[PDB]
């Protein structure tokens, strides 16, 4: 077991109101791993949101780009997903996901978290 | 615009049996440079978030069986299961990690009989 990623949201949420998520990680050095931002739903599919490497660098899908905000906390192992103009088409399922090496595994792919803009 | 393409869109296989499942990019995911392809297999079970099988196209992550096994290379990739095991019926996607947005391919649904 030990690693584990536990995104915490909302759940329920009223559009063009925001979006925060939380991906709390335990076990790893958020410096020695990059965590992505990825959301899926019946409808839409698996979708990629974004991602913050270990030293720093954040990429963000060129759709949602502008209404995106993705932020870490090394010392809290913590990441974060601010989404903005909330749609009902935002309604998903939410993770965060780790890549790096050092571990039991390459990757760690979180619970979900489920968002139900409503 | 990297579009990622599966087949089938889903088969109906019976235990024991090779199965074959194929994964498309719309361009090269190829690093000239180390000459490995990033692109990332995952398996996902019913109200289970997905779980990464291969990456890099053959590299089978830990715990993962010695039954599946990803090849091909450039834009056209394949994940076999060599012998089929009931547990095995969950949904497969694939995924580029060479360039940003890293898409997932639409999912091959496999139902084990």
């Amino acid at each position: 077991g030990q690693v584990q990623l536990v995104e915490s949201g909302p759940g329920l949420v009223a559009p063009s109101q925001s979006l925060s998520i939380t991906c709390t990680v335990s076990g790893i050095s958020l410096s020695r791993y990059n965590v992505h931002w990825v959301r899926q739903s019946p409808g839409k599919g698996l979708e990629w949101l974004g991602m913050i490497w270990g030293g720093g660098s954040i990429e963000y899908n060129p759709a949602l780009k502008s209404r995106l905000s993705i932020s870490k906390d090394n010392s809290k192992s913590q990441i974060f997903l601010k989404m903005n103009s909330l749609q009902t088409d935002d309604s998903a399922m939410y993770y965060c996901v780790s890549y790096g090496y050092g571990g039991d595994r390459f990757s760690y792919w979180g619970q979900g978290t489920l968002v139900t803009v409503s | 615009d990297v579009v990622m393409t599966q087949t089938p869109s889903s088969l109906a296989m019976s235990v024991g049996q090779k199965v074959t499942m194929s994964c498309k990019s719309s361009q090269s995911l190829l690093n000239i440079s180390n000459q490995k392809n990033y692109l990332a297999w995952y398996q996902q079970k019913p109200g289970q978030s997905p779980k990464l099988l291969v990456y890099f196209a053959s590299t089978r992550e830990s715990g993962v069986p010695d039954r599946f096994i990803g090849s091909g290379s450039g834009t056209d990739f394949t994940l076999t299961i060599s012998s089929v095991q009931a547990e095995d019926q969950a949904d497969y996607f694939c995924q580029q990690h060479y360039r940003a947005p890293r898409t997932f391919g639409g999912g091959t649904k496999l139902e084990i009989k």
